């Protein structure tokens, strides 16, 4: 492990690199075991948390704030490497949480046990190349094997059951399977309420996902609306508004200013007089202007100063000030209203509608929240966590989002495979049937791809206590004899081996991406041979 | 990198600009890959072996 | 380069292709998918601002105030105008397009993008057809650019915009796929050989 | 065989708090008294404090321990709600603390400690209820009674004859002696001026400045007419921003001549009103009293006192009837203060005061100047006038009237051990626990003035126990007597807030079990 | 292999990932450490704790209350995190139990470990315990009793929670006193949640039963100088107008001309323009003037010279208190009297408490909002006082908004341990081997109470266990003999909001921390 | 589900064990056979061996 070493056959000095001295230097067989030390290592961390009987893991961050979770994705951003195959393995989860939402943990273990089977084959002397290439070759016959076997489900809104089961395939191993129909209900309706069927597009930004410590996780609802961190801006206006007519502006309730640098010069009593007419006519027009456009509550965005809110409350215009752009966005989006720059802009038809717009308390806490809800077809969303600590609200905000995620995945493509490790079980039959028919030397990289496509059942078995090898075994005979890519690991113990009868359901989209990933990772990894650094 | 960035490359032009060479003579033959990969865009490896 | 996605899913587009730029409120109201449209091309700061950094107003008199306000609101809603009138439904800007416009051009059911970089906007340009105006008082159909569609679609957790069916393209953007930084850099660098080749 | 206790360390801190308590009133014990002494206290900085008071002692010595920490806050109270008192509350609670000690030995909870200290301390202030006298604030001997007694532990005590009678006059002249229930302090001003003694600290009826007088040549004024001006005597300025743009050479010295006559005008609606003395207010953010103005002032023979201070115009008004005026236009003659005289008295060359004296509107107002020889000594006479004050305060608040000399806590310990005897239990040993723990004090005076504590305090017993519950240790014979004959009288208040406060302090400290370093 | 424990480390100098054992034993450790520092507070011989803050400011604290010992601790164990962050929250929904949800996630971590140790999966627990935690649930949710219809009842039940939040703390030596000043306190509000419109002045000195609730308000704010000090028959204008070198918005405008005359022309109309202010408000006809913000000396001239009591630097609270004690509105244009409500008391005058003088608002019109005065020995001792009201407060604005009470005692957790049991014994496997777990933890919250006070805690329990096995699901501990009675005859009983509240989200704690295999800590960022 | 396996020391140890004795093999594989090389061993004392022998590797 060094740059360079032979400092002259002459004796006279050698200097080829910048401080090759305090360098290192790994190359061939030994770098790629390095390599596949390293991901083994990651992926033997990351199979623990794999399945509805997986456990979670605690992360502590550089300032000491705990995070307990179960998401792959998560707990490989959190966790400090410094190995650069275990960087590239978090940047592979992280791949697998932008493109899907789910799978983050399936994907690095997965590849862990790609590299692990490759360290035997490199033992027996194939070219890592010649592996990359036997598992390129392997993971197009098993991406056509999940498209050969996979189902199909309505993603209508008249009847949610199927998008309800696969939302519940995904918070099976999340902490929130305690409301796991309540969370996956709320998902699905979610996703429908903002979805562009025809599109076929998903803006996640539309659906605002908000937590408060406090009450229960079954508080947990969707609001369809909006909610604000604020408060009426004076505290004797009233608490509710129903059948609000709302107008929303981004015009501080103030005199106008222009942007450009002015000096407005007073040179006289009457010209004194005359700004101080103007500033109280100023105030009296916005209110007047507001009151008749028909308003029955306003909301700015930057905020107001005493005579606005005085003249509110004399009008009887409640008002929430210091409202985000991003807020006042979705709460126009939501009532139906046109954000307003200007009062002179504002007008009857501009004005968004609210069945009901109220301030919600939080107990003994001095915290105020605004509900806007009952709009007539609101396109944007709102899911409300409540819990009993913000660590269980981290986790809950993250596994619903994993469930949103798969419904979105659902409408990109409805195509379904069914899971408890079931498919993996049948890609790796297939696989192996290919490999059988392969005459080549890829024929054992082949062998080994099927033998990493099951370690996902063989950890699923594990996490649930039974037998790894026993229980695949049963299974995989199960599967061959009674063609039935459903059977797979019977992890919640309900007697029946039958994932399209247990409604354990994973996306196809999911599930290819999965094996793509892994196996794209998997051979850049093979294809080093060669590590520098200081 | 000093940084802790890796860069993963098969190119040889790229990877021989990382090394950081400060030997003379051996600066040549990075910077006739660097030649290489401007006037051409293939060959970085082929002509410093 | 987009992470996530597998090197097959990588693709060309046959015209022009970049990633979302920091909108503003009003952007989500906006559609995001135009079957014709014609595009205008400018660097042109659309928002309110000082008309200029030395330039001082000086006044004596609540309504020269009131006037002066009202001005500067004129000058910027009739840029906009302007840019309305030429029939664009895009809007691309190599400089900042504030929330006013981004709100004006929401309710006019056009499609604003601001602080689109230079490299992004003369593709377009070579691809769509038209040229980049720094003034927005000559905006014919000479200037302005034109696809068969425009969309804005997610791509492996990033947002881009797509301009697809341009037949005069001189431009293609290639989307990469793959599961780090590095790989998607080391396929940049492939098909960078292959390219020059 | 009950709950083994598996645990040490709650009676561990018990007894770590007890022994912090003890040693805090073991270290003041030596300042209780007439015959108690002062202590010096040189700050981290350097600021060195001499004093008796032990609200004062505890306060600058940084204790540490939490215990300790909570004797400062009981002598800060006892402050506040008495103003005397504040060395034996902080004795009461350490000795009530020394005594739990044994009684957790003997294996009494501290629930059932601190309920027979709260029984003990309701049967201890009806004790001390009936021992005591009610008090007519026309009883102007017992008032100077109770201010001697206040200052007989203090260093200025050999000039008593001189301070309490002020100390008497000042709270008699700032409240309504019919209807008072209190007194507010803030109505008697305190001035300390180094130079000369404490024999020429003065009861000055009127008001006293420290500000300088802005004119030369004009210190006396007679028949005096005072006027409060909150608003600037300078060139005008706009609370806007303001400029004045010159374009031609005239409109200068038309500038330059304005503002003079701006200026006129403002010192002329002053002496037309018959004002000779002009209190300005402080003003930052513009001059508040331009060289012109003082020239104008000083050609129309006004003196000028500026720099006064936004908190001293509520006590200046109060004093000399002036009314504070913000606006030229609302200066006239009824926003003025008549005052027989306005001087700026020299203090033979140790400073210069503003003094303000004869008033035919004097409201409720009083202020005392406190001189010295040293800092340290204007400080403790200054503090020790505060507790005369209080003392005041307490026979206004309370009007009853306790002896002193350790009699009332002789009484009480005596009657409280008979209340024991008949409270058969374990409340017994914690009662009879707390009559000997009060019992500290006289041994305390005993020990200070010189006797042996033990004769003394059993023939105080002894005396109280035959019937003379006004009996004491006299200092001055050396041993015991009715204390009556020697005047040494104290308000009830003192005695009963004391027992108050040290109870509920004992009370939260047994309540406590652990200590955690957050 | 293991990402520690193997040929290469995979984590940067200062990292660190304890694996499956050595993560359960810290997070085990670390929560039971917890909670076994928060119990002996627990109940009515709870003792309490020096906190003694380390900061060069070394702040002083004297404890009883679970929530505040764990938020001011040092504490660096993840799993002792996640239940310090519990007890905050049960101190953000309900005022009362953060010593009981901590003590019960604790109890609940210690059976976790012994199940562990007898080789049961941390699935199999946590299945057994949301089983047990509906069950306990579905019981204390039949064993509520509700009361706010009959106001009589709902009184007493109020008196009895104030007492019951209150026995553990230091005002249980004035108990009685504390429960009827919290009670009518919390019943001068009218139903409104809002604890801000109870505002408390810790007044150093007095007794600690001198402490009292002003049927009025008292405000520590000043009057003006030639302005009243008594107003009787006050009409009130509470405001948040400027008053204060009040400038027009325009920040443009500049003031240029050629004349100091001219500056004094103007200056003398700023004058004008305050002097036209303070006149639209006299004429709403008022003897006393609020304002939130400051009154300059001038305005203060206007107000004297009016005869009217002019109040500043009254805050947002002291306003919003204002107009709920009054009736006002808080105002801020004047050109409309008519539709500006005035405040109105029999009497505003100046009192005075311990040394300082405080302005006394008597004979109210609304009295909505409420002023203690907490009296007291040390600063430790007012601050305990007012965490404790605070405690008592919050409790019976939750019972307020929902009247359904819970007999306290350990009668609650004993019932619900007792429907635990049921489950558990009509369960088969392990589950309910878990489930017994959960109901030993449940019965080890009174044993813990019975303990503090020195008492054969097993006996007790014992002897509760039996009583609400045989069908007595009222009996609890009396903890005055130290023996069993009737909570519902000796005034024993908690909201069922506080109860409910302790139970899950102790259930969800210990459920959160059992759910963890692998600890991985960053490296400090020191 | 059987006994839970509280503990994953014993596991790690013999994952550690495994890879020790592999390396060790791994290490000496080359000088095995024919055409197997030797390996140079310089002592901490810098006696030099020069060996074929897995005994004495
Ligand atoms: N109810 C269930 N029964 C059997 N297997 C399940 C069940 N729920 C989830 N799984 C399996 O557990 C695996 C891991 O899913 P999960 O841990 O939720 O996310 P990730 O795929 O990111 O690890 C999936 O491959 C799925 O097949
Ligand atoms: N002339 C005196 N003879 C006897 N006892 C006195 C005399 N003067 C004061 N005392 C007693 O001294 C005690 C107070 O002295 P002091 O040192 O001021 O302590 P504190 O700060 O507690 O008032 C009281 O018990 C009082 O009765
Ligand atoms: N007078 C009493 N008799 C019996 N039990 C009581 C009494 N007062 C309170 N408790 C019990 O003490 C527990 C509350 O103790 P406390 O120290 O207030 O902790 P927390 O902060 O959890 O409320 C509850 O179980 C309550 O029923
Ligand atoms: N000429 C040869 N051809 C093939 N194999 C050979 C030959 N000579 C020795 N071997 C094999 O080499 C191995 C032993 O080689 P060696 O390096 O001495 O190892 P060891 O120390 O185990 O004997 C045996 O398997 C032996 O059969
Ligand atoms: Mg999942
Ligand atoms: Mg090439
Ligand atoms: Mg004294
Ligand atoms: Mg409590």
């Amino acid at each position: 492990s060094m740059g360079t070493l032979a400092f002259d056959e002459y004796g006279r000095p050698f200097l080829i690199i910048k401080d090759q001295d305090r360098k290192s230097r790994l190359m061939g067989l030994e770098a790629l075991k390095s390599h596949i030390m390293a991901a083994k290592a990651v992926a033997n961390t990351m199979r623990t948390s794999l399945g509805p009987n997986g456990l979670d893991k605690m992360m502590v961050d550089k300032d000491g704030d705990v995070t307990v979770t179960n998401d792959g994705a998560t707990i490989l951003s959190m966790m400090d490497v410094d190995h650069q195959i275990a960087k590239l393995m978090v940047e592979l989860s992280k791949s697998q949480d932008d493109e899907i939402g789910d799978g983050t943990t399936g994907v690095v273990v997965l590849a862990g046990a790609l590299l692990e089977e490759a360290e035997q084959l490199l033992d027996r002397g194939i070219h890592p190349i010649r592996i990359a290439d036997g598992y390129e070759q392997a993971a197009r016959v098993a991406i056509e094997h999940l498209d050969k076997i996979s189902d199909s489900v309505l993603v209508d809104i008249k009847d949610t059951e199927p998008l309800i089961q696969t939302a519940k395939t995904t918070l099976g191993s999340k902490v929130v399977n305690s409301c796991h129909r309540q969370m996956a209900e709320i998902a699905v309706n979610a996703v429908l309420t903002v979805a562009d069927m025809e599109r076929r597009d998903v803006d996640f930004e539309l659906i605002k996902v908000e937590g408060k410590v406090g009450g229960r996780l079954e508080d947990t609802k969707l609001i369809k609306g909006v909610i604000v961190d604020k408060d009426f801006s004076h505290p004797q206006m009233p608490k509710k508004v129903e059948d609000a007519k709302i107008a929303i502006l981004t015009c501080p309730f103030e005199p106008p200013k222009p942007k450009t640098k002015h000096k407005l010069d007073v040179t006289s009593v009457e010209d004194y007089k005359a700004l101080q007419k103007y500033e109280k006519e100023k105030f009296e027009e916005m209110i007047q202007q507001i009151k008749e456009t028909g308003a029955n509550l306003a909301i700015c965005q930057w905020g107001f100063d005493d005579e606005a809110n005085h003249l509110l409350l004399q009008n009887n215009l409640p008002a929430v000030r210091w409202v985000g752009g991003p807020e006042i966005e979705l709460i126009a989006i939501a009532t139906g209203g046109r954000i307003v720059p200007r009062f002179s802009e504002l007008t009857a038809e501009k004005l968004g509608f609210a069945g009901l717009v109220q301030e919600i308390s939080f107990g003994t806490t001095k915290d105020k929240m605004l509900v806007i809800e009952q709009c007539k077809n609101s396109r944007a969303v709102t899911i409300f966590i409540r819990g009993g600590n913000k660590m269980i609200i981290e986790e809950a905000k993250r596994s619903l989002h994993d469930a949103l995620c798969v419904i979105r995945n659902l409408i990109r493509d409805n195509r379904v495979v069914y899971g408890g490790g079931a498919a993996e079980i049948s890609c790796a039959l297939a696989v192996s049937q290919e490999a059988d028919k392969c005459p080549t030397l890829e024929q054992y990289a082949m062998r080994a791809f099927a033998d990493a496509l099951e370690v996902i059942p063989m950890a699923l078995s594990e996490n649930s206590g039974m037998n790894p090898i026993q229980t695949m075994t049963e299974v995989r005979a199960r599967q061959v004899k009674e063609m039935n890519p459903a059977l797979g690991i019977d992890c919640l113990h309900k007697g029946t081996n039958d994932m399209k009868q247990q409604h354990v359901i994973e996306t196809l989209i999911g599930k290819k991406q999965q094996i793509s990933l892994a196996t794209q990772m998997v051979r850049m990894i093979l294809k080093i041979d060669d590590i520098r650094k200081p | 990198d000093g940084r802790g960035k890796a860069t993963i490359s098969n190119d040889g032009a790229t990877i021989l600009k990382l090394l950081d060479v400060v030997h003379p003579a051996a600066k040549t033959l990075v910077d006739i890959a660097k030649s290489q990969d401007a006037e051409v865009g293939d060959g970085t490896t082929s002509v410093t072996l | 380069k987009v992470q996530g996605g597998a090197l097959e899913d990588s693709q060309l587009v046959a015209g022009v292709a970049f990633k979302k730029t920091f909108s503003y409120a009003g952007f989500e109201m906006q559609p995001k998918k135009y079957h014709n449209p014609k595009i205008a091309l400018l660097n042109v700061e659309l928002e309110l601002k000082a008309e200029k950094d030395n330039a001082e107003i000086r006044v004596h008199t609540v309504e020269d105030y009131q006037a002066i306000v009202d001005a500067e609101w004129n000058i910027l809603y009739d840029k906009l105008e302007k840019i309305h009138h030429s029939g664009a439904k895009v809007v691309l800007s190599k400089l900042p397009i504030g929330d006013v416009a981004t709100q004006y051009f929401a309710d006019r059911d056009m499609f604003c993008a601001g602080r689109v970089p230079e490299e992004d906007l003369k593709r377009t340009m070579m691809a769509c057809g038209g040229s980049i105006q720094t003034s927005v008082n000559a905006l014919s159909a000479d200037v302005l650019g034109r696809c068969q569609v425009f969309e804005e679609t997610q791509i492996g957790g990033e947002r881009y915009n797509f301009f697809t069916g341009c037949p005069k393209a001189k431009t293609c953007t290639f989307i990469l796929r793959g599961g780090a930084e590095q790989f998607m850099e080391e396929t940049e660098r492939s098909l960078h050989d292959a390219i020059m080749i | 065989k009950g709950a083994y206790q598996d645990r040490d360390k709650p009676a561990q801190i018990r007894f770590s708090n007890i022994s912090a308590a003890k040693a805090v009133a073991d270290a003041i014990r030596t300042s209780l008294g007439p015959k108690g002494m002062d202590k010096m206290i040189q700050d981290g900085k350097g600021d060195v404090t001499i004093t008796n008071d032990g609200a004062t002692i505890l306060k600058q010595m940084q204790v540490l321990h939490p215990a300790a920490r909570m004797l400062v806050e009981l002598s800060k109270a006892q402050d506040i709600e008495a103003g005397d008192g504040t060395t034996s509350v902080v004795i009461i609670a350490g000795s009530l603390l020394d005594s739990c000690t044994k009684l957790l030995q003997k294996g009494i909870h501290p629930t059932i400690i601190s309920e027979s200290f709260q029984k003990a301390l309701e049967k201890g202030i009806e004790i001390l209820t009936d021992m005591s006298r009610p008090v007519e604030l026309s009883d102007r001997e017992t008032l100077l009674n109770s201010a001697t007694t206040s200052l007989n532990s203090k260093v200025v005590s050999q000039y008593s004859s001189l301070l309490s009678p002020m100390s008497v006059n000042a709270v008699m002249k700032v409240i309504d002696p019919a209807t008072a229930t209190s007194v507010d302090l803030r109505d008697i001003k305190i001035v300390k001026k180094l130079g000369g003694t404490i024999d020429d600290c003065e009861l000055v009826e009127g008001l006293v400045l420290t500000q300088k007088v802005s004119n030369s040549g004009i210190t006396r004024v007679e028949k005096a007419k005072i006027g409060l001006i909150q608003f600037c005597l300078s060139a005008p300025k706009t609370d806007m921003d303001n400029q004045i743009v010159v374009s031609d050479y005239a409109q200068m010295d038309r500038v330059l001549r304005e503002e003079r006559a701006y200026i006129l005008n403002l010192v002329k609606q002053i002496k037309k009103t018959g004002c000779n003395v002009l209190l300005i207010q402080k003003s930052i953010l513009r001059d508040a009293l331009s060289d012109l103005a003082l020239h104008f002032l000083n050609k129309m023979k006004i003196m000028v006192i500026k720099d006064i201070e936004r908190e001293d115009i509520e006590f200046i008004c109060k004093t000399i009837g002036t009314k504070p005026v913000a606006h030229i236009d609302q200066f006239t003659a009824d926003m003025l203060g008549s005052a027989e005289l306005a001087e700026e008295v020299n203090l033979n060359g140790s400073g210069k005061l503003l003094k303000i004296t004869g008033c035919a509107s004097p409201g409720k107002t009083v202020t005392i100047v406190v001189r010295g020889s040293n800092k340290l000594v204007i400080e403790e006479a200054e503090r020790s006038i505060h507790d005369a004050l209080c003392v005041i305060r307490c026979l206004v608040k309370k009007r009853a009237l306790i002896a002193g000399g350790g009699a009332p806590e002789i009484e009480l310990a005596l009657r409280l051990t008979e209340y024991s005897r008949t409270l058969s239990g374990m409340e017994s040993y914690c009662v009879r626990a707390f009559a000997d723990a009060m019992e500290v004090i006289p041994s305390t005076l005993a020990e200070n003035a010189g006797l042996n504590p033990i004769s003394t305090v059993t023939e105080l017993r002894n005396r109280h126990a035959q019937g003379e519950k006004t009996a004491g240790i006299n200092v001055r014979k050396g041993g015991i007597s009715n204390i009556l004959e020697e005047l040494v009288v104290q308000p009830l208040l003192v005695s009963v807030s004391a027992l108050t406060l040290a109870t509920e302090t004992v009370r939260s400290i047994l309540k406590i079990d652990d200590v955690v370093n957050t | 292999a293991s990402l520690s424990l193997a040929p290469v480390n995979i984590f940067k100098a200062g990292a660190d990932e304890e694996r499956a054992e050595t993560a359960r034993l810290t997070s085990f450790i670390g929560a039971i450490a917890i909670g076994d520092l928060v119990k002996s507070t627990l109940g009515p011989k709870g003792m309490d704790k020096i906190l003694l803050s380390s900061g060069r400011d070394a702040s002083l604290m004297v404890t009883n209350d679970g929530a505040t010992i764990l938020k001011n601790i040092g504490v660096d164990n993840p799993a002792a995190k996640v239940l310090v962050d519990m007890s905050r929250v049960q101190d953000d929904e309900v005022g009362d139990g953060t010593t009981s949800v901590t003590v019960l996630a604790a109890e609940l971590l210690r059976e976790a470990e012994s199940l562990i140790a007898k080789k049961i999966h941390p699935q199999t627990i946590i299945a057994g315990w949301r089983e047990a935690t509906k069950a306990a649930r579905e019981a204390l949710l039949s064993s509520a009793v509700d009361h706010g219809s009959d106001e009589v009842k709902f009184r007493q039940d109020l008196m009895n929670i104030a007492g019951t939040t209150l026995s553990s703390k230091l005002l249980t030596h004035h108990k009685d006193h504390f429960t009827k000043l919290a009670v009518e306190a919390v019943l001068r509000l009218k139903g409104s949640g809002n604890l801000e419109a109870i505002h408390i002045i810790k007044k150093l000195g007095g007794s600690l039963a001198d402490s009292y609730l002003d049927e009025g308000f008292l405000l520590d704010k000043k009057i003006g100088v030639n302005q009243p000090k008594r107003i009787e028959n006050a009409k009130i204008l509470i405001a948040n107008t400027g008053m204060d070198t009040d400038k027009i918005k325009i920040f443009g405008s500049r003031v240029r001309v050629d004349s100091t005359a001219k500056v004094a022309e103007i200056e003398h109309a700023e004058k004008e323009k305050m002097k036209e202010k303070v006149e639209r408000i006299l004429k709403h006809g008022i003897n006393c003037f609020i304002n939130r913000q400051l009154i300059y000396n001038y305005p203060e001239q206007l107000f004297g010279a009016a005869g009217v009591m002019a109040i500043e630097h009254a805050d947002f609270a002291g306003v919003e208190r204002l107009a709920l004690v009054t009736g006002g509105e808080i105002a801020s244009t004047f050109d409309h009297p008519e539709l500006v409500k005035l405040g109105s008391c029999k009497l505003i005058e100046e009192v005075m408490i311990g040394e300082d003088k405080l302005i006394h608002f008597s004979g109210v019109a609304l009295g909505e909002a409420c002023t203690i005065v907490l009296r007291g020995a040390t600063q430790q001792i007012l601050d305990e006082a007012e965490r404790s009201l605070h405690d008592a407060l919050c409790v019976l604005a939750q019972t307020v908004k929902d009247s359904r009470t819970v007999y306290g005692g350990g009668c609650s957790e004993m019932l619900m341990a007792h429907a635990v049991t049921q489950l558990a014994n009509r369960t088969p496997g392990k589950e309910a081997v878990a489930m017994e777990s959960y109901a030993k933890a449940l019965r080890m919250l009174p044993t813990i109470i019975a303990d503090n006070a020195g008492y054969d805690s097993a006996d007790l329990v014992a002897q509760l266990r039996a009583a609400h096995s045989e069908g007595n699901t009222t009996a609890g501990l009396d903890m005055r003999e130290g023996t069993i009675g009737d909570m519902a005859i000796l005034g024993i009983t908690e909201s069922f909001q506080v109860k409910r509240q302790v139970l899950l989200s102790a259930a969800e704690a210990a459920e959160v921390i059992l759910r963890v295999d692998n600890i991985i800590k960053a490296a400090p960022r020191k």
